[PDB]
């Protein structure tokens, strides 16, 4: 019964080798890299601001205001997972589905 | 007597400083942590200048407190003060401390302190006798903390012979001591001993001998950054002579990075001078920034003119630098590597020819490279398209060279290859930085619910169940 | 001269040797130079004339080309030209190194997840 | 008629900085006129600390009589200002206190006491409660920064000025800061930003303490030709109503601008040579006079080749009024640098243009600038560990 | 005058260096584990802690004797409450925001002070701030 | 710190008068030794007889 | 005692390998439990939830919230809450019983 | 099984009592109360009758553990 | 004027029109991200040297 339930959310073998649409993959890469462009600009400000910040404001002043460092990591994590999988799956498909 | 008052005021504080370091050495043995020795040797360059003849005498006769053969050895080699008014008896050892012999950890330090000043007074013959007497002391002993002291002693032991211009009798001592350090896994001594041997070999142009040693011996990974800097320079110099330019450039760049950030100007100059040649010997272009630094501007000027000559890729300007700064390069130990730059001047000159001309006459190529005859340019271009320097073809009957149409660089694997070495290096920095994150040994699970405060809820919750339900 | 390709001066080095003792090692070098010069020609010249390569290879008699030609396997043309069509063996960008690239991209994922 | 009266105070007088630079040149060291006008500024304003540095760096003979009469008045005036500050701090109010230490700062800045002026201005800023008065001190520090090319002073105060203009929406001061920023951008070879800032303030220029309006438009045209595309140049500079009006009284600069736009390459090279000598003698454009002329030559060669598939060497030599050998050497240098998208067929003397994609140029910059960034990251980790 | 004393000590010192390396490494690994373990432990206890009833927000009228304070709970009028042993009665100033326990209404935390009534009065009036530089004539 | 007194520190003899003191994207092309463009153009205007 | 020291060191080294193997194993399973602890904490967010207003953040984990019932409370904040969303005048769901910011 | 796994450590280490308060010390503070109980019992089994100060110093905070 | 992309062949008297690709804004954003990330490294440098 445990192995049977492990089939929940188990994707089909087609999806593993399925390549994401390259037009949208570049567009997603386009958008997120642009998002980090503003975040990097804000990240510089956060470094100088936190240099002159009392230790009581390390968390209170971060409440309600977006953290450039936190979103930068999420954008980096998403892009590197997205591109590595797209590259690896593409490289696998070039030999697996080979006409020769 | 204003000078005497100030000097004596400066003398006593130095004596306290020497007293401070020894207690770190003694507490290193007491605590059984050899790393405590480093803070005494951390200030060793500072104290080396802050000591005079009077400073030495008070320490040597005031710290031993036992008139063994040691006090009969180093006292006669230093001048003694007269019957000063402030006869402050500097005796850190009292009672049983005075009777007990000094530790081999500490007695090596003062003896090294003596041998440093004998170098500053240019008493190399007298310094040699003291250093030779010193090296009997550490050779016999087998302590673990003394090895950290021993590494500094070996450095100055090669230094006293450096000013004696022998440098050969130390090779047997350095090699023998290296095995003693290697078999004991003395990382600090082994790193210094290997560096001193390479300097020994390179001083006599024993580049073959030094290459063999670095091929078999393994430099300590857990070595001082100052010893890593010397090793990377010495290895890089070896590789440059052995036509291993690519590995040479990486090492000297690493040696520059590990060099001290505010001192060791002379070492930066020497490494910069060799790295400029290697980068030119590798076909790359030296960074323009390094010639702008105040410390390197005057020293790198002959190499700045040489870099300019190589960059334009004309034999005429390259030879002018050689005929103008040949003596400077010879005294700099870089003349022989400069001579090979003539091939790079031709190579980069041909590279600009193909990069700019779709079809150029061989007589013209001889003019742009200032070669002898177009027949000579015919052979020179012939290898360049064989070695892959330029992509072109020669029409012997017509007499020109036809450069190949440039291929789309972004449509091949080269951008991936360039990114791969950049991506893997960034991923290496992150792993290196994460592994360097240290957590202090704070009392964990103490920020949880306190025993007394958690007990408050249970009693209050009991009344909540005993009253609301009823 | 050998490194920069001044093969003209390498053969001219015979005449201006410093002493009579140096002769032996010069000929040993000159045998290596002969293959090195022709090694350029295959990748340099797309076709070079018969007696045109006589001075390039520093061959005295035309017969000394014939034995060297078959040793190097040079297909002589009817117009006294050697056809060196061999650049077709390009670096072979026709093939994507999928296994090598897949090996590298996997290593990136390892350096991101294996760290823990 | 009141244009110069609208500008901020001329402290430090940036003309002295140009005069000091001119004497540093080997060509103009012995110029009596430049020496006389500099000495007139020193004598009039009693710049005793500046006279010491002027005589030390240029190896001059210090007039003891002139120096002593200038030092005495500096002591007398500094004593007067110290007395005024003492009187203000005991009887008058805080505003009169601030005006007392302000005048001390300007006098120190006027006489060339740079270190004293910075300290005095810092103390004045601490107890200056008016926002615009605070921003005048910052503009004073920016002028001091430009006078000595103190990049740390300029960058810090430019950032401070930006903050102050945000709190109080002073568009007038904002326009002045662009001229200040543009002058620094010229000094640091940022012609792309200098052109943008200058063109914004070409119709709002009131910073006469830095330069004349004719000189400002001259700089605006110069930075525009090297940093603006052809469509951007025609809308802003060629058809600029404010620039065209000034160019009526500046026939040389107008000829330089329109020669390239109207594809008159022979005249443009003649004008570029004239422009080159102006920028060599100009303290702001001197470090970049070689770079600017080279880039402008690259622009002219690229503009001529842009519309044609192949141009013969003789035609290009004829177009620029130069020899074939000159055009061959210039092209081969620029093509090797990767700045010209063409190749020369020297046997037939034909230059054939290429069209490389923007992806390649972007990739090299990413490799270049990324490697520069990576070197900082590697170096910073080295500082962290030890 | 020794046997394998040199051989034994060579073996012993070889182990001591290896032992010291692993003890240094183990303490690094143990600290990594302890931080994760406390983070897990704090999370499980947080679920129980979040179920504890929240504290009222009150305004201090005036402190009284015997560690008593007169507070105004926001909707529920005035109370006379005790003060937690970790709160100093001298720090309980009038017109201060304090947190009172759910059942006992005990003053246990001095919340950040509210807006000064004078400040609030000047926000609604909103007189434009002026300096001498923006006055002409 | 173990400073490198072993290596011969060649005397500075440098110009402490702010020789360059600049921060640009400096490249090697500005240091090429050549006459000013005015001299180059003036040396070629008369080469054509003008 | 020279052999005993050598053997005692050998056991102490071997024990260190055992300890360092179990710490790495525990870290693997502690990461599993952290995700489980994060997941089981979300039951504090089960409906129904009274809606409050975020007024002020006293510290990292506590805040002052104004419940729609009309009372201001000093409560705790769930650690799994994106504090970037705790803007002034932000609608927040409070635990129906404990008024905690969930 | 986890509680018995820690408990079984005491039977292996009683001959060398000083070693249990080091292997079990970290398990004494674990998130799992059963492992914490096992660490307590492991100290009791291994250090039985020894009066080990280190083992007792571990158990003293345990006597106020949240879990009964 | 960049009104259309092409080149003129004077010798043959023909106009060669080109279908240029739009610039890759991903590289444009990547380049300025590197520039803005460099300023962060500058800021982390001041924090690194001043606090240690």
């Amino acid at each position: 019964e445990q192995k049977m339930l492990l089939n929940l959310h188990k994707k089909s073998w087609m999806e593993g080798l399925t390549l994401q649409d390259y037009s949208e993959h570049c567009k997603h890469n386009e958008s997120v890299v642009k998002e980090m462009l503003e975040l990097a600009k804000n990240y510089n400000k956060a470094v100088e601001e936190e240099d002159k910040m009392t230790p009581e404001q390390l968390a209170i002043k971060n409440v309600g205001k977006q953290d450039p460092k936190r979103h930068l990591e999420e954008h980096v994590d998403v892009l590197m997972t997205s591109n590595i999988v797209q590259c690896l799956a593409a490289m696998l498909d070039t030999v697996v589905f080979k006409l020769i | 007597a204003a000078a005497e008052h100030s000097q004596r005021e400066l003398d006593t504080v130095t004596l306290e400083d020497i007293k401070e370091h020894v207690k770190q050495l003694e507490k290193a043995v007491s605590g059984k942590e050899p790393r405590f020795v480093l803070r005494a040797l951390r200030m060793l360059p500072s104290t080396s200048r802050r000591l005079n003849h009077y400073v030495l005498y008070k320490a040597v006769q005031g710290f031993f407190t036992s008139n063994n053969a040691t006090r009969d050895f180093l006292l006669p080699f230093l001048e003694e003060p007269m019957d000063t008014e402030a006869d402050l008896q500097f005796r850190p050892r009292t009672g049983k401390a005075a009777s007990t012999p000094l530790l081999p950890e500490v007695e090596a330090y003062l003896q090294l302190l003596v041998v440093i000043f004998m170098m500053n007074s240019k008493r190399y013959k007298e310094a040699q006798k003291i250093s030779d007497d010193l090296m009997q002391k550490i050779s016999t002993q087998n302590r673990r903390a003394l090895d950290l002291v021993a590494a500094k002693c070996y450095y100055y032991h090669a230094r006293v012979y450096e000013f004696l211009d022998k440098l050969d009798v130390v090779r047997s001592f350095l090699h023998a001591r290296l095995r003693t350090a290697t078999l004991r896994h003395d990382a600090d001594g082994q790193a210094t001993l290997l560096n001193l041997l390479l300097r020994n070999y390179l001083h006599y142009s024993l580049y073959d001998q030094a290459e063999k040693l670095v091929s078999k011996s393994v430099f300590p990974e857990q070595a001082n950054n100052n010893e890593w800097a010397r090793y990377l320079y010495y290895t890089g110099r070896i590789k440059a002579i052995q036509l291993e330019y690519s590995e040479a450039r990486r090492t000297m760049t690493n040696a520059l990075r590990k060099a001290p950030q505010h001192t060791a100007v002379g070492f930066k100059q020497t490494v910069h001078k060799l790295l400029i040649v290697v980068e030119l010997l590798l076909g790359e272009i030296p960074d323009r920034l390094q010639f702008r630094q105040p410390s390197l501007k005057r020293s790198l000027m002959p190499y700045f003119l040489l870099t300019q000559a190589v960059r334009t890729g004309n034999l005429a300007k390259f030879n002018q630098v050689l005929d103008q700064f040949g003596e400077k390069f010879q005294a700099d130990g870089t003349y022989t590597l400069i001579i090979r730059l003539r091939h790079n001047v031709i190579k980069t000159g041909v590279r600009m020819i193909s990069l700019s001309y779709s079809r150029i006459s061989l007589a013209d190529i001889a003019q742009k490279l200032q070669l002898d005859s177009p027949e000579d340019a015919e052979f020179i271009v012939a290898k360049a398209i064989r070695d892959g320097v330029i992509e072109a073809s020669i029409n012997h009957e017509k007499g020109y060279v036809q450069s190949k149409e440039m291929i789309d660089i972004y449509s091949t694997r080269e951008p991936q290859l360039a990114f791969h070495q950049r991506i893997s290096f960034c991923l290496d920095i992150h792993n290196m930085s994460v592994k360097a994150m240290r957590f202090p040994p704070k009392s964990y699970n103490k920020d949880l619910e306190s025993a007394e405060e958690r007990r408050e809820r249970e009693q209050q919750d009991l009344e909540f169940a005993k009253e609301m339900a009823e | 001269y050998l490194m920069e390709g001044s093969y003209n001066k390498v053969f001219l080095a015979k005449g201006n040797i410093p002493a009579e003792s140096y002769t032996f090692f010069i000929d040993i070098l000159l045998d290596t130079i002969r293959d090195e010069i022709a090694g350029c020609i295959e990748k340099a010249y797309e076709k070079i004339l018969f007696t045109e390569a006589t001075r390039i290879l520093f061959f005295n008699t035309p017969k000394k080309m014939t034995d060297y030609a078959k040793k190097r396997g040079w297909v002589l043309g009817p117009n006294n030209y050697y056809s060196f069509a061999s650049q077709q063996q390009k670096p072979e960008d026709t093939t994507i190194p999928s296994t090598e690239l897949a090996k590298q991209v996997i290593e990136y994922a390892r350096q991101l997840e294996m760290i823990v | 008629e009141n244009l110069e009266e609208e500008g901020l105070p001329k402290n430090p007088d940036l003309r002295i900085a140009q005069l000091r630079f001119l004497l540093s040149l080997p060509e103009h060291r012995g110029d009596a006129a430049v020496r006389d006008e500099l000495m007139a500024a020193v004598r009039d304003n009693n710049m005793a600390p500046y006279y010491e540095a002027l005589c030390k760096s240029l190896d001059w003979q210090i007039d003891v009589d002139l120096l002593n009469k200038m030092k005495k008045a500096n002591e007398d005036e500094l004593k007067r200002l110290d007395e005024e500050l003492e009187d203000a701090e005991k009887n008058l109010g805080e505003s009169e206190i601030r005006d007392a230490m302000m005048a001390k700062a300007e006098y120190l800045c006027r006489i060339g006491d740079k270190e004293g002026a910075l300290t005095a201005f810092r103390k004045t800023y601490d107890k200056t409660v008016a926002l615009g008065h605070r921003l005048d001190i910052v503009f004073y520090l920016l002028r001091i920064g430009l006078f000595y090319m103190d990049n740390d002073l300029i960058t810090r105060n430019t950032e401070k000025a930006k903050s102050l203009i945000e709190e109080g929406g002073d568009w007038d001061r904002r326009n002045r800061l662009k001229v200040y920023q543009g002058l620094y951008c010229v000094a640091i070879r940022d012609f792309k930003q200098a052109a943008e800032l200058f063109l914004d303030t070409v119709s709002t220029f009131t910073s006469y303490e830095l330069m004349d309006y004719k000189t400002f438009v001259t700089y605006t045209v110069y930075v525009s030709m090297i940093a603006l595309e052809r469509p951007d140049l025609r809308e802003k500079v060629i058809k600029g109503a404010e620039i065209l009006e000034v160019l009526h009284s500046l026939p040389a600069v107008r000829q330089y601008l329109f020669s390239l736009y109207e594809c008159r390459y022979s005249v443009f090279f003649q004008s570029l040579a004239v422009v080159e000598q102006e920028m060599k003698k100009d303290w702001l454009f001197a470090p970049h006079y070689r770079y600017y002329v080279r880039e402008m030559r690259i622009h002219a060669y690229s503009q001529l080749l842009e519309s044609y598939r192949s141009l013969t060497l003789g035609y290009m030599a004829e177009a620029f009024g130069v020899g074939v050998e000159f055009i061959d050497q210039e092209l081969s240098r620029f093509i090797a640098a990767g700045r010209l998208h063409c190749k020369i067929d020297k046997v037939n003397e034909i230059v054939e243009t290429n069209r490389p994609d923007s992806k390649n140029w972007q990739y090299q910059e990413t490799i270049k600038k990324g490697d520069l960034l990576l070197n900082r990251v590697q170096k910073l980790s080295r500082v962290i560990n030890m | 005058g020794s046997g394998l004393r040199q051989y034994y000590l060579s073996k012993i010192e070889e182990l001591q260096l290896i032992v010291n390396d692993k003890s240094q490494n183990l303490r690094r690994l143990q600290a990594q584990r302890n931080e994760l373990n406390a983070k897990v432990r704090l999370l499980r206890e947080e679920l129980q802690l979040l179920q504890e009833q929240g504290s009222y927000v009150g305004e201090v009228v005036r402190a009284m004797d015997k560690k008593k304070v007169l507070v105004k709970v926001h909707p529920e009028g005035k109370f006379v409450v005790d003060v937690d042993k970790n709160i100093d009665i001298n720090d309980v100033t009038p017109n201060c925001r304090v947190a009172l326990r759910n059942d006992s209404y005990t003053l246990h935390k001095i919340l950040p002070n509210k807006v000064d009534p004078l400040v609030s009065l000047m926000m609604v009036e909103k007189v434009p701030d002026s300096t001498y530089e923006m006055i002409g004539g | 710190d173990d400073e490198f007194e072993e290596f011969p520190a060649e005397d500075w003899a440098g110009l402490d008068e702010d020789e360059d003191a600049h921060v640009w994207e400096d490249n090697w092309d500005d240091d090429n030794v050549e006459d000013d463009f005015s001299n180059q153009l003036r040396a070629e205007l008369e080469k054509h007889g003008y | 005692d020279l052999y005993s020291r050598y053997k005692k060191l050998q056991q102490e080294l071997e024990f260190l390998e055992v300890q360092e193997e179990y710490i790495k194993d525990e870290q693997k399973n502690l990461k599993k439990e952290f995700l489980h602890a994060q997941e089981e904490v979300k039951r504090i967010q089960s409906i129904p939830l009274v809606i409050g207003q975020f007024l002020e953040a006293v510290d990292q984990n506590t805040a002052i919230v104004g419940s729609t019932t009309g009372s201001n409370y000093y409560v705790r904040i769930l650690s799994t809450i994106d504090r970037e969303l705790l803007k002034p005048n932000a609608s927040v769901a409070l635990h129906k019983h404990s008024n905690a910011l969930v | 099984v986890r509680r018995a796994a820690v408990e079984s450590l005491g039977f292996i280490l009683f001959r060398t009592p000083e070693q249990c308060p080091s292997v079990v010390s970290l398990l004494s503070e674990s998130y799992n109360p059963h492992v914490r109980y096992g660490a307590a019992m492991a100290l009791g089994i291994c250090c039985a009758g020894t009066g080990n100060k280190e083992a007792i110093n571990l158990l003293e905070p345990m006597t106020n553990d949240p879990v009964n | 004027d960049k009104k259309f992309h092409g080149i003129l062949d004077q010798g043959e008297g023909v106009l060669i029109i080109f279908d240029e690709p739009p610039v890759d804004k991903t590289y444009e954003a990547a380049l300025e991200t590197i520039q803005n990330m460099s300023k962060v490294v500058d800021s982390l440098y001041n924090k690194a040297k001043k606090l240690t």
